[PDB]
């Protein structure tokens, strides 16, 4: 049909093998393993260093509506705003409890 | 009036106290008797106070 | 009933993401130009943005080309011609894609990908090979990165001269920048960078690792667990960049703001509702803090397709920007504040310098923001009001916004591209293949 005739048309219309690249050098080929992590680059490197963390104490937020929270539950260790909340978070599906933790990047492991 | 930002004794009598506001922070150089007016109160960094400087 | 029976109608506005757009056809003018204007005065300027890859003609006062550094490449194997793409000619219909930059980061790494976005912007700017290329950096960019960048510059292209220079600085020299603190806000992070006498101490430069990208990730974390009982709509962080950069603010007093935010009165007004698409053939939920969270002060039905098909943003307005200035508390980066960052750098380090002179209040009299992720309302009034207090008081402090967040750093470089200091810290093809693809001539708007 037309319509995907005509896409295809585009598809055909962007591609970057159709367009021929004279500027490209055709004798040079990349190393295979040139792709690397910033990980294995500063592995490999043995300022790029650049921040600490804060001396202050921080405020304390519930996990599940970003309100204050007051209080830590010692059960699932999310923070929480009031008895409303707390009542969800006792009887959440078994695994939401840990993102909930996620979303502050903190996790039981 | 202000939050005691710094509290560095001068001398071995003076102190020097940085106070701070919302709209900005001073220092005061403070005689050993007001000094020890301040230290005789429990005062220490992170506090509020109020200072009147001649009373 | 009537305090949400008597209300109009909820305005709700369409979801929006990165999509394809009209063709664009390879600029021979471009070309054209480049050739007629004088020699030693044209050059290829490309800002490697991790959003956006902008590029074009330094004679000319904005990019010819802004491009995602993504690449596809796939086969429909019933018509068995491989196609490959790289940019927007990525849909984002298979949307089958790569990207060059690692995730959230400002440092390319996948230089394949790369290097298909270069030959994407080459073909555009109509090139037919031979011509000076002005390329921006990460601050502190790995060696390994540049090295690489450069190889495929010098091997693959053969391109006469190249040099680099940190986007965030460009920017600062578009607008009349001389001595001041650079704050930028990009994509990939968030730097504070103190400049004297137009020469950055990058010595004393902090990153913060978050950005616009982060804020997207953010605010598709936290709607995946308001909306965990399952939402039919498809969550994307390219639908969650949309929704920060159009209803995201930052608050002038956060706690304050927050802990009213979900008060029945007037959160008609402080909630904001995206329509995702669909199609269709004494204890009460008035009462519930959730029920606001998740659905504001109407009703709600699950019959109702519409109404199960949209999200409400709410708390995250600004919840999600505040991971700048409280990274540790909201989303758990151990990393000081943007008003902590810049308040060590005026009252600790600047002051602590040799020769400096008036540290802070050569650079406290021009606090300048750059990248787009600053373009946030309330933005520079918060960083004022934020600094105000570390300063001595009555000190001169000024929080000033560039002209343009995203394109004045493609423009300071189009302008920097070909004076006397730039062809000083032009490295030629020759000096690539005596020095390698690690060096780097030492300047004002460089690394070090
Ligand atoms: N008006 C706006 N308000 C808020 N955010 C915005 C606005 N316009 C754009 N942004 C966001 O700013 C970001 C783009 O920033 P910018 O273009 O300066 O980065 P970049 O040059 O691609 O990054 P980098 O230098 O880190 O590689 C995106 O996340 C985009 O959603
Ligand atoms: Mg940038």
């Amino acid at each position: 049909q037309s319509a995907q005739a005509a896409h295809q048309a585009l598809v055909e219309q962007l591609d970057l093998h159709s367009i021929h690249k004279t500027f490209r050098n055709p004798n040079w080929r990349p190393n295979q393993r040139r792709n690397k992590t910033i990980k294995a680059i500063l592995g490999e490197s043995q300022t790029n260093i650049e921040s600490a963390p804060s001396l202050a104490p921080m405020k304390h937020y519930c996990d599940v509506t970003g309100l204050p929270a007051p209080y830590l539950d010692p059960k699932t260790r999310l923070r929480y705003h009031n008895k409303e909340i707390f009542a969800m978070i006792r009887n959440l599906p078994q695994g939401m409890g840990e993102q909930f933790l996620e979303a502050r990047g903190a996790h039981t492991v | 009036e202000g939050e005691v930002t710094e509290m560095t004794p001068e001398e071995a009598s003076t102190l020097l106290i940085g106070l701070k506001s919302a709209r900005g922070q001073k220092k005061l150089r403070l005689d050993p008797s007001i000094y020890e007016a301040i230290q005789k109160e429990r005062v220490q960094v992170g506090d509020v106070i109020y200072i009147e400087t001649n009373t | 009933d009537e305090p949400w029976k008597r209300l109009p109608p909820p305005t709700v506005y369409p979801v929006k993401e990165a999509r394809f757009e009209k063709y664009i056809p390879p600029q021979l003018d471009g070309r054209e130009r480049a050739l007629a204007q004088p020699p030693g005065q044209v050059a290829i300027v490309i800002d490697n943005g991790s959003h956006s890859v902008r590029a074009g003609w330094n004679f000319e006062d904005k990019p010819r080309l802004a491009i995602p550094p993504i690449m596809s490449k796939y086969r429909d194997r019933k018509m068995g011609k491989t196609f490959s793409f790289a940019g927007s000619d990525c849909y984002a219909a298979r949307s089958h894609i790569r990207n060059a930059f690692e995730a959230g980061t400002g440092i390319v790494s996948n230089w394949d990908v790369m290097e298909h976005v270069l030959d994407y912007v080459f073909v555009k700017l109509g090139m037919n090979e031979d011509m000076p290329i002005v390329m921006t950096e990460a601050v502190a960019n790995l060696p390994y990165s540049r090295k690489s960048m450069s190889e495929i510059i010098f091997e693959c292209y053969g391109a006469p001269s190249l040099v680099y220079g940190i986007d965030s600085l460009f920017s600062f020299r578009h607008n009349q920048g001389q001595t001041g603190l650079v704050v930028s806000s990009s994509y990939s992070a968030t730097h504070v960078i103190p400049v004297y006498n137009r020469k950055a101490l990058l010595s004393q430069a902090i990153r913060l690792n978050w950005g616009g990208w982060h804020m997207a990730e953010y605010m598709l974390k936290l709607l995946k667990l308001k909306y965990y009982t399952g939402f039919p709509g498809k969550l994307n962080s390219s639908q969650t960049e949309h929704m920060v950069r159009d209803f995201c603010y930052v608050s002038l007093d956060y706690d304050r703001e927050l802990a009213g935010y979900l008060d029945w009165t007037g959160l008609e007004d402080r909630e904001r509702i995206v329509q995702y698409p669909y199609t269709e053939e004494q204890r009460d939920w008035s009462k519930s803090l959730l029920h606001a969270f998740r659905y504001g002060p109407r009703p709600f039905d699950p019959s109702s397709q519409a109404e199960t098909h949209r999200v409400h943003l709410n708390v995250e307005r600004i919840r999600v920007p505040e991971v700048l200035f409280q990274p540790a508390a909201i989303a758990g980066v151990d990393q000081a504040g943007l008003v902590e960052i810049a308040g060590d750098i005026l009252c600790q380090r600047l002051p602590s310098l040799p020769g400096i002179q008036d540290a802070p209040d050569a650079f406290l009299r021009d606090v300048f923001l750059t990248g787009g992720n600053t373009l946030f309302q309330n933005f520079d009034e918060r960083l004022r009001q934020g600094l105000m207090a570390l300063l001595p008081v009555g000190a001169p402090l000024r929080v000033r916004r560039a002209q343009d967040a995203i394109l004045d750093a493609w423009r300071g470089a189009a302008g920097w591209a070909c004076t006397e200091e730039a062809k000083a810290a032009w490295i030629t093809r020759e000096e690539y293949l005596e020095k390698g693809g690690e060096y780097i001539k030492e300047h004002d708007l460089g690394n070090a």
